[PDB]
């Protein structure tokens, strides 16, 4: 069994299509970040 | 612009025509022209024999 | 958990990429070789320098010897993986490995011990929170952003192809060929033999390679091509050396690519690429088919090429029945496509359930990587 | 020449933030007109069936 | 060569960006943590990258933080002595077993900005 064992279920798909647009806008934008500070 | 005119996901009941078969397309619209039910209860020679019958 | 972003490392045969998450495009891009040198050394107070590993190690090229510890997608060295490793988070940069976890990259069938050294030198010697391992090819539908699809993933190390419906994938379809740029790069150094010209150390490999990606591409149709390249002389195209020689390449430019559709230039016995994607499309169930056509999708440096997207799509029209659409999917940035993914994965709130724990890893050894992950 | 090298850079700058807008709307026109495709093709099916 | 040019669009202007803009930041960072410890004895750095290539500088930040005597650098002006005043901070690095990777005097010396940097971050992680 276990077919679904790697993932958790119950997720709404339309969040991670909003985040990879997110990350699409950031390169229309260029908008420069550096790094996280240490 | 159709497009902009309506949405597929503003209407759950505008969403059914997408997710139609083509019988099943054919039988709600042969159905509802043959109105069957409505004929059985308008007509009143059948309906107080069933009536009395059960 | 809000300012800290984990980091996300490619990590493929040909060149190391690595980056944060949440970012479009990775921070340091870096070949892995590792070199060292091999003549004498004369000249006292210069410095003794044991190893070469990453960029600068290819600007001295000259006097060393260099080495790839991974062959194959397999690493055959892992003291060099170490040391690209430490150059990869020190260097390049600048984090603590304490503060940030890390994301990993594999091919899809590797040998189990692979997967094992990975999880217990990110352990036991970086001293990692948490680390996840992933496949290249399903960051590569993430990157993408479609839910359906068959990725084809050719690195400098392996080529792969996955099927994925509705985020569900197939194992039995899953089909791996030994077939990358490397052995591109070695045919092309065996074919420019006949026209006078001889390459044999380690560091006139690098000179291929940079003949081959600025001037190869892949022809629609072979034997015609090859008639027009006996005809005329317009085909001929001219490369300088370091050492200003001129090379003219002339005939070579389609024949190198053109190993990866017949393998019979090398002597395998394998299929071609578009006979590997048309039958793990086949190796599927009937009812997908239709998608599994209409969402090929191009990834990895190998399939830079011009004219590549043509000559795939004609292939598999040939093959497939003619009743369906075929299109392939080949951003422009497909060379990245899998670090974008994995930045896509790594931000996911979801995906913070799903990371290895350092706990978990002293509970139960090196073995804890097959039971998550995949 | 250090002067005109500088200035042509902000030249350059400019130009390739002025291409990427081009790239994005023919992108976004692509994912507008498949669904096109997919409407009309799904209609005339119906159309024939009728 | 469209594609090809977008993607060499690609990675000419992003890749280049964002590693410019955190090597900057590390870099005002990195010169402004340098300068508060040398600031005890009389010495201060304009710039990390021009600064650093005599291997003086090193040697004083070094004596600095860890407090003991580092051997006083060889009496010279030419590329051979730079190379050994940088050497010797290097060799005083390998006594504390500091793990430093591909690191060498001429790349200190010739002003490679990422190995540079590493350099002051390594030294940071370690003296902190
Ligand atoms: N512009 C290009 N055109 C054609 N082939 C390329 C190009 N760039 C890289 N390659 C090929 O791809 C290989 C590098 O692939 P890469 O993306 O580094 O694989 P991985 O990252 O999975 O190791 C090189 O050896 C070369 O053969």
């Amino acid at each position: 069994a276990v077919p679904n064992l790697f993932v958790p279920l119950n997720t709404n798909p339309k969040e991670v299509q909003e985040m990879r647009n997110k990350i699409r806008e950031q390169n229309l934008q260029d908008i420069k970040t550096a790094g996280p500070q240490s | 612009e159709r497009y902009f005119d309506r949405v597929d996901e503003n209407n759950p009941e505008y969403l059914r025509e997408r997710n139609m078969a083509p019988d099943l397309r054919q039988d709600f619209n042969m159905m509802e022209q043959k109105k069957r039910v409505s004929m059985i209860l308008q007509s009143p020679a059948f309906c107080e024999e069933l009536e009395s019958m059960i | 958990d809000d300012d800290i972003a984990a980091l996300v490392v490619d990590n493929g045969s040909g060149m190391c990429k690595a980056g944060f998450a949440g970012d479009d495009a990775p921070r340091a891009v870096f070949p892995s070789i590792v070199g060292r040198p091999r003549h004498q050394g004369v000249m006292v107070g210069m410095g003794q320098k044991d190893s070469y590993v990453g960029d600068e190690a290819q600007s001295k090229r000259g006097i060393l010897t260099l080495k790839y510890p991974i062959e194959h997608g397999i690493v055959t060295n892992w003291d060099d993986m170490e040391k690209i490793w430490h150059h990869t988070f020190y260097n390049e940069l600048r984090v603590a490995p304490e503060e940030h976890p890390v994301l990993l990259t594999e091919a899809p069938l590797n040998p189990k011990a692979n997967r094992e050294k990975m999880t217990q030198i990110m352990f036991e010697t970086f001293n990692t929170p948490a680390m996840y391992v992933a496949i290249q090819a399903v960051l590569s539908l993430y990157a993408s952003g479609r839910t359906t699809g068959i990725v084809m993933d050719s690195g400098d190390g392996v080529t792969h192809t996955v099927p994925i419906y509705e985020g569900y994938a197939l194992p039995h379809a899953i089909l791996r060929l030994d077939l990358a740029g490397r052995d591109l790069t070695d045919y092309l150094m065996k074919i420019l033999t006949e026209r006078g010209y001889s390459f044999t150390t380690t560091a006139e490999r690098e000179i291929v390679r940079d003949i081959k990606e600025k001037l190869c591409y892949v022809a629609l149709d072979f034997e015609q091509e090859m008639a027009t390249a006996a005809s005329s002389s317009s085909l001929e195209k001219s490369y300088e050396l370091p050492d200003g020689q001129v090379i003219t390449i002339g005939n070579e430019r389609f024949r190198c690519p053109e190993a990866l559709f017949q393998p019979s230039f090398l002597g395998m016995e394998s299929c071609g690429i578009h006979e590997t994607t048309f039958n793990s499309i086949m190796k599927c169930d009937v009812d997908i088919r239709k998608d599994l056509y209409a969402n090929t999708v191009l990834s990895g440096g190998t399939t830079m090429y011009p004219g590549i997207a043509d000559r795939m799509q004609k292939e598999i029209t040939a093959l497939a029945p003619s009743t369906m659409k075929i299109k392939i999917i080949a951003p422009p940035e497909r060379k990245y496509s899998v670090w974008i993914g994995g930045s896509i994965l790594a931000s996911l709130s979801t995906f913070q359930q799903m990371w290895i724990s350092k706990q978990e890893y002293d509970e139960s050894g090196p073995s804890i990587v097959h039971r998550k992950c995949f | 020449s250090e002067g005109q090298v500088r200035q042509l850079e902000e030249q350059l700058r400019i130009m390739d933030q002025t291409l990427k807008a081009l790239m994005a709307a023919e992108d976004k026109y692509s994912q507008k007109e498949d669904k096109y495709e997919e409407e009309i093709k799904v209609l005339s099916d119906k159309l024939k069936e009728a | 060569d469209n594609d090809n040019s977008s993607a060499r669009l690609f990675e000419r202007s992003r890749i280049k960006a964002l590693a410019d803009e955190r090597e900057v930041v590390q870099k005002k960072t990195f010169t402004k943590w340098v300068n508060s410890h040398l600031a005890r004895v009389s010495c201060r750095i304009t710039d990390l990258y021009k600064d650093l290539r005599d291997g003086r500088m090193l040697i004083k930040l070094l004596e600095v933080l860890s407090g003991e005597m580092l051997p006083k650098p060889t009496k010279g002006k030419m590329r051979i002595h730079c190379l050994e005043n940088v050497d010797k901070a290097l060799q005083f690095l390998k006594e504390q077993r500091v793990h430093l990777e591909n690191m060498g005097s001429h790349d200190i010396v010739d002003g490679n900005h990422r190995l540079v940097l590493g350099l002051i971050w390594t030294i940071i992680l370690r003296f902190q």
